[PDB]
C-alpha cells in the first residue's frame, strides 16, 4: 500500500 | 541531459509459421519520457497495439513493452519504429527471426 | 529469498499542454500490482495483479486519495524546482521517486529507500539509517532544510518499518502461488557462422522468473567478460524474462567454450556447450 503523502519539495 | 532508447524486437514464444504469439517492442534506458513506438507488419503500423505502464531502472531511464497478438509466416515482415527527441528521424529495428 | 516492494513516480510538466501528469506504479520483486495515472478519465488506484483484487474498498479508496494528493504536491513541488534551478517557464521537466523496503526469508526489514531524481540526475536520498539525507546540490539543500523542518524522516521511518514491511508480507502470502514460485529459465547454444574464420555462439535464457540471472561464457574454464556480448534482460509479457549472451569463436574451438546459468529457479548451475 502507498505511503501517505509527503511535503512538496 | 538526454538519453537515446535501446531497443529489442523478438517475439514472446518461438516463433512458428501459422501459430499464435506475441511480437514485443522493449524500450529501455531513455529519458525523457516522451516516446512515439510502432509496430510495422510489411511497412503499414499494426493498429490496436498495447504496452505497460512508465516505469523506470535504477539509473532513471525509463523502459516500457509494446506488443500485439500476431501470427507469423514466412512471407510476413515485421518491424519496429520508435522516435524520441534524441533521434533526428525515427529508427526502425526488424524482426531478426533466428539470432 | 529475499524479497521487495517498491513504488516509482514520475510527475512531467509539459508547459502549454495542461498541468503535470503524476503517475504510480507499485510492485512486489518484478511483478507490477497498481497503477495510478492523473490523465485517467477516472483517476484511481486500479489494480494491475490478480492476487491485489481481492483487497476491499476502503484499500482502493486511500491509495486513490493519496494518489490524487500527490498529483497536487508533485504539480507545487516542480514549480519549486523550477525555480531553485532559476528555469524558464517554458521547459518541461520530471521529478522522478522510488522508495520502498527489502525483507528477507522469514519478512525481517533489511532496509529502506527513498531516493529523488530530477531531469533523471539524483537529487536527494533519504540515508540508509533512514534519518539523515543526501542533497546532490544547493537546489536540493533547499528541499532537505524544508523536509528536516517538517521532520520528513520520520514519518518516511514510521512507513519504510511498518506498513511497507507489514503489506509486503500480506502480499507475499495472498501471491504465494507466483510470488514465491521462481521459474528456471530455459537454455539452449546456436551457432552462426559469420566467415570461414569464425561464428558466434550465442547462450539463451527463456521463460525465467524472477528476472535476476547470470550468464557467461568461459573460454578454457576463463569468463570472457570484454568478449561476450550481453543483451539487457528483457520481459516476455507473461510475467516471465529472456535474456542471451554471444561469443565469436574461431572455427574449431567450439568445444572449448561452456556457457554457464545461475538462476534461483535451477536446482544447481547449468554448463552449457554447443551440441552440433
Amino acid at each position: 500500500t502507498v505511503r501517505a503523502s509527503g511535503h512538496s519539495y | 541531459i538526454q538519453r537515446t532508447p535501446k531497443i529489442q524486437v523478438y517475439s514472446r514464444h518461438p516463433a512458428e509459421n501459422g501459430k499464435s504469439n506475441f511480437l514485443n517492442c522493449y524500450v529501455s534506458g531513455f529519458h525523457p519520457s516522451d516516446i512515439e513506438v510502432d509496430l510495422l507488419k510489411n511497412g503499414e503500423r499494426i493498429e490496436k497495439v498495447e504496452h505497460s505502464d512508465l516505469s523506470f531502472s535504477k539509473d532513471w531511464s525509463f523502459y516500457l513493452l509494446y506488443y500485439t497478438e500476431f501470427t507469423p509466416t514466412e512471407k510476413d515482415e515485421y518491424a519496429c519504429r520508435v522516435n524520441h527527441v534524441t533521434l533526428s528521424q525515427p529508427k526502425i529495428v526488424k524482426w531478426d527471426r533466428d539470432m | 529469498g529475499s524479497h521487495s516492494m517498491r513504488y516509482f513516480y514520475t510527475a512531467m510538466s509539459r508547459p502549454g499542454r495542461g498541468e503535470p501528469r503524476f503517475i504510480a506504479v507499485g510492485y512486489v520483486d518484478d511483478t507490477q500490482f497498481v497503477r495510478f495515472d492523473s490523465d485517467a478519465a477516472s483517476p484511481r488506484m486500479a489494480p494491475r495483479a490478480p492476487w491485489i483484487e481481492q483487497e476491499g474498498p476502503e484499500y482502493w479508496d486511500r491509495n486513490t486519495q493519496i494518489s490524487k494528493t500527490n498529483t497536487q504536491t508533485y504539480r507545487e513541488s516542480l514549480r519549486n524546482l523550477r525555480g531553485y534551478y532559476n528555469q524558464s517557464e517554458a521547459g518541461s521537466h520530471i521529478i522522478q521517486r522510488m522508495y520502498g523496503c527489502d525483507v528477507g526469508p522469514d519478512g525481517r526489514l533489511l532496509r529502506g529507500y527513498d531516493q529523488s531524481a530530477y531531469d533523471g540526475k539524483d537529487y536527494i536520498a533519504l540515508n540508509e539509517d533512514l534519518s539523515s539525507w543526501t542533497a546532490a546540490d544547493t537546489a536540493a539543500q533547499i528541499t532537505q532544510r524544508k523536509w528536516e523542518a517538517a521532520r520528513e524522516a520520520e514519518q518516511l521511518r514510521a512507513y519504510l518499518e511498518g506498513l511497507c514491511v507489514e503489506w509486503l508480507r500480506r502480499y507475499l502470502e495472498n501471491g504465494k502461488e507466483t510470488l514465491q514460485r521462481a521459474d528456471p529459465p530455459k537454455t539452449h547454444v546456436t551457432h552462426h557462422p559469420i566467415s570461414d574464420h569464425e561464428a558466434t555462439l550465442r547462450c539463451w535464457a527463456l521463460g525465467f522468473y524472477p528476472a535476476e540471472i547470470t550468464l557467461t561464457w568461459q573460454r578454457d574454464g576463463e569468463d570472457q567478460t570484454q568478449d561476450t556480448e550481453l543483451v539487457e534482460t528483457r520481459p516476455a509479457g507473461d510475467r516471465t524474462f529472456q535474456k542471451w549472451a554471444a561469443v565469436v569463436v574461431p572455427s574449431g574451438e567450439e568445444q572449448r567454450y561452456t556457457c554457464h546459468v545461475q538462476h534461483e529457479g535451477l536446482p544447481k548451475p547449468l554448463t552449457l556447450r554447443w551440441e552440433p
